[PDB]
DNA sequence: TGAGGTAGTAGGTTGTATAGT
DNA sequence: ATACAACCTACTACCTCAT
């Protein structure tokens, strides 16, 4: 019979270096972590994209509750929850209208579909951003449903809406929208026009085709999180963190469209307390591996990563950080690994971490209808150890995980450290999630953004951008 | 001496607000007294309330939802407010607190009716600094704010009833430890015997090709049916290599390291799993992956095991609990056992489209919580067993794996009050 | 919340070396 | 020619977002 110890639950510290462990109590009791001057909203939408926009505006302004709103935290008013305006009145509107979603949607191709819309919305929002005097602090993205429904790979319009059959014989419109705003650092936070007015979308039966009424607050705690992230301050911090950590988490994406099938964009991107975070743009390589199913670093790239990140450290906190963790979701091979040893300085401590959900270890409780409560741990040995970032957590009297939770194998594969520290930190870091505002996300924010991010990397390969904080990238 | 700020309310309409309100008005200075902060258990609980509201409140706040107005402790409460109103002689005494976007005129009581609304409806946040700013113009007392006397509330009161508390609790994995291997391992240079091109999984025992030797825990001598001249090999000629070695890494060969060696059991232990259950008494569901190994309608006794529930019915489809075997070495060697939910709409014929299985797998799972999960699993291993305390699997006549059905329990000293 | 998309992982299907004509 | 190497492809359990 196996022991298991347990995680106190990391802190996240809020206006007036209050510390709870829910955001969405957190900023409802106190408010963020920087009060902000208001933001400037700036919409990108058909005439309808604002009146939804501005339908949420007012909407979020007054309290809105959850179904429950104890395992959900409900959502006090953005002015009451941040202690500043996001107005309706305040909207600095670049129109879209039919006829240039119908002369730019139509075309037989969807990349070409894709790609054109994403260079409208850019061309609106660049030309607002880039010419104004006048300054919006978000740039908000409203998709009329028909956008959302026709921009991507394996959706196929009929062959009776096309106009122009194809030229000739990646394409997700979202993310390629954020990949060409990257190189002219502008925040875009994208939103569907079914979701803020998402009970004037009835079905055939007269219903809502999707019904939010059970978290619709929830909703507001998410976009206004993620939309004040954007618009500048960051909601919280990690309450407990020791000084002089650096959190590096590896992303890579295969760019299937080489036909040597080891293109693979890659990057990191460097979490300290905050969850800011800098995304580091690595630049394409032969990362993927074919026999072993896995990613990997040639050296010299792999120096540049990380001194690009020490340095860029440096920079900020003027000094070199006395421990770095590297997480990724598979194990280093020792010579990439010896790449970064000779990058660091001699005495910061290099820690690589793999955090891989692998299917092991499904605990059950014995007795009771929820399980195991979130910060459990086994420690397999003194470097691999089992972490329940997952399962049933009492301010929330839910459970994370709606079914049986899987906790998160986690070896120190490369370099050496204290496991109950790192399951510490790790349990620490799903906490930093500033877009989807939760009690704690089931990865820590490292990794949590990789495939979202890996797509990005992709997306827009010709560019070379600098460093760059998550807003960005989100 | 009077400072508070009392607050009455209806529970738990407008706990939500009332918890807001008292909460940030605790963290920007002020003394409230509110019902929700104590755990009272007096018959003076009234008295209190009265006590608290007759000398020491400045200011009575009542929410004015609906409710608020309709309930017999608020307006109880209310009762009081009016009674001090004319002992104070200040006009600002009640502040009704307008929350409620819908109130009729003929809900609002008349006393509350008359006075000016503190508006609650448009924005929260509006109206805390209406509350205030009302809070200024006549001079109600305050201390330098401490929002840290706010959640010190929030993080003992509200908090209070549930959180992690130093509790005992165990918890069964899914992991099944396997308990004995077979002494050795061996590896058959089969040579002109084996044939590259013939396929043993229908032989009967877990076996495949590795090099030009043979890799299993079956002993030469057991696949005469389905491999011929083979009386032909020296028993001597194949390697021997010690199991309880390879678990350690005491086994190292340069021509194959244990990593090699690791791998090289699992497709057995799987394959022994998947042989096993050939004839163990459950239907099969295919995934791509592996087996999905349910019982069909009808074998168990009113489709129950050992008390538990391993079939049963969902709208048109009956649903059948199956399972899977990864058997994993490391840590300890173990067989894991993933549930399932497979699907059938009459007791036995499985259903075609797994667009409907998924559907039903998630209509259905939203039923079992973690005590129904842990109880099928555990018995449907229970089901399997071949005795009292483990699963066999026959990877040959005389050479045996042996699984316990009852998986590693953790001990955790840390846990919650069930709600 | 939930209809989605993603991430494991096996393999059978497939694309490359060997080996002999 | 095949005797094999290394992919690629369903299928499923989870987990996320044009949230
Ligand atoms: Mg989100």
């Amino acid at each position: 019979m196996k022991e298991l110890i347990y995680i106190e639950e990391p802190s996240i510290l809020f206006a007036h270096g209050q510390k709870c462990t829910d955001p969405r109590d957190g900023l409802a009791l106190f408010g963020p972590l920087n009060q902000i001057y208001g933001i400037k909203s700036g919409v990108v939408g058909t005439q309808k994209g604002l009146q939804i926009f501005k339908s949420y505006l007012d909407k979020i302004q007054k309290p809105i509750y959850n179904h429950n709103n104890i395992t959900r935290p409900m959502f006090p008013g953005f002015e009451a929850v941040f202690g500043c305006k996001w107005e309706s009145q305040n909207i600095v509107f670049k129109e879209i209208t039919d006829e240039e979603i119908r002369r730019y949607l139509f075309n037989a191709s969807t990349h070409k579909r894709t790609y054109d819309l994403v260079t409208l919305f850019n061309d609106k929002i660049i030309t607002a951003n880039k010419n104004d005097e006048e300054r919006v602090d978000v740039w908000f993205v409203i998709v009329p449903e028909e956008i959302y429904k026709y921009c991507r790979p394996n959706s196929v319009l009929p062959n009776e809406l096309v106009q122009t059959k194809s030229l000739i014989s990646d394409a997700q419109f979202h993310d390629q929208l954020k990949a060409r705003l990257l190189e002219h650092t502008i925040p875009t936070q994208i939103l569907r026009e079914s979701t803020l007015a998402w009970r004037d979308f009835k079905n055939t039966f007269g219903a809502p085709i999707r019904d939010f009424s059970k978290i619709e607050g929830h909703l507001a705690w998410t976009i206004s999180t993620a939309a004040y992230y954007k618009a500048g301050g960051k909601p919280w911090k990690l309450g407990d963190i020791r000084p002089g950590v650096c959190y590096l988490g590896l992303v890579y994406k295969k760019i299937e469209k080489s036909k040597n099938p080891q293109n693979a964009c890659c990057a990191a991107q460097m979490f300290l307390d905050n969850g800011d975070g800098t995304v580091f743009k690595g630049e394409v390589g032969p990362w993927y591996n074919p026999e072993k199913g896995e990613y990997h670093l040639k050296p010299k790239e792999a120096k540049a990563l990380l001194t690009q990140a020490l340095e860029s450290y440096k920079e900020q906190n003027k000094s070199y950080p006395k421990e770095v963790f590297i997480h990724a979701r598979t194990r280093f091979n020792d010579e990439e690994w010896n790449a970064f040893n000779e990058v660091t300085p001699k005495n910061t401590n290099l820690v690589g971490v793999t955090i891989t959900k692998s299917k092991p270890l499904k605990l059950y409780k014995t007795e009771g209808a929820f399980p195991i409560m979130r910060g459990n741990a086994y420690i397999v040995d003194e470097k691999k150890a089992f972490l329940w970032t997952l399962g049933f957590v009492p301010k929330l009297q839910s459970t994370l995980s709606m079914e049986v939770p899987n906790p998160i194998f986690i070896e120190i594969n490369k370099g050496e450290a204290e496991i109950q520290q790192v399951l510490k930190d790790i349990l620490a870091l799903t906490k930093l999630n500033y877009n989807a505002c939760i009690y704690a996300d089931g990865e820590p924010v490292t990794l949590r953004f990789a495939n979202k991010i890996g797509e990005i990397l992709t997306a827009s390969t010709e560019i070379k951008t600098p460093p760059l904080a998550f807003k960005y990238y989100i | 001496m009077r400072n508070k700020i009392f607050i009455s309310h209806a529970t738990p309409e407008d706990d939500d607000f009332t918890r807001w309100l008292s909460l940030k008005l605790i963290g920007l200075g002020y003394e409230v007294w509110c019902d929700i902060l104590f755990l009272d258990k007096g018959v003076d609980f009234w008295s209190t309330i009265e006590k608290e509201i007759r000398e020491n409140t400045c200011k009575f706040l009542i929410v004015s939802s609906t409710a608020g107005n309709k309930r017999e402790g608020v307006l109880k409460e209310l009762a009081v407010a009016t009674k001090v109103k004319k002992h104070l002689q200040d006009d600002m005494f009640i502040i009704p607190l307008a929350i409620d976007e819908n109130l009729s005129y003929d809900d609002i009581n008349i006393e509350i009716v008359r006075l000016n609304a503190i508006d609650f409806k448009k924005s929260w946040a509006k109206g805390l600094q209406d509350l205030l700013d009302a809070f200024e113009k006549q001079n109600v007392p305050k201390k330098p704010p401490d929002h840290s006397k706010s959640n010190l509330l929030y993080q003992q009161i509200f908090l209070h009833d549930k959180q992690a508390i130093e509790k005992e609790e165990t918890y069964d994995s899914n992991w099944f430890p396997i308990i004995s291997f077979p002494n050795e391992l061996r590896f058959h240079r089969y040579d002109w015997r084996l044939p590259k091109q013939f396929d043993v999984r229908t032989l009967a025992f877990p076996a495949i090709r590795y090099k030009e030797y043979l890799c299993t825990f079956a002993w030469e001598y057991d696949f005469i049916h389905q491999l011929p001249k083979t009386e032909t090999y020296n028993g001597q000629e194949s390697i021997r290599i010690s199991t309880s070695d390879i678990l350690s890494g005491r086994y190292d060969t340069d021509f194959i390291r244990n990593y090699e060696c690791q791998r090289l059991i699992v497709q057995l232990i799987n394959k022994a799993f998947e042989l096993r259950m050939k004839d163990k008494n459950v239907r099969e569901y295919q995934m791509s992956k592996t087996f999905a190994y349910w019982i069909e309608k009808g074998k168990l006794e009113k489709d129950k095991f050992e008390k538990i529930k391993l079939v049963g019915k969902q709208k048109n489809k009956y649903w059948h609990f199956g399972i899977s075997a990864a058997g994993k070495l490391y840590p300890s060697p173990v067989l894991m056992v993933s549930s399932h939910i497979i699907f059938t709409m009459d007791g036995i014929n499985l259903i075609k489209s797994k667009s409907i299985q998924h559907s039903s797998r998630r209509k259905q799972g939203k039923n079992w919580w973690n005590d129904k999960w842990r109880e099928k699993l555990l018995a449907f291993i229970r089901f399997l067993s071949d005795d009292q305390n483990a699963i066999y699997l026959n990877v040959g006549s005389e050479e045996k794996i042996l699984i316990s059905n009852k998986p590693l329990k953790f001990f955790g000293k840390m846990s919650y009050v069930t709600p």
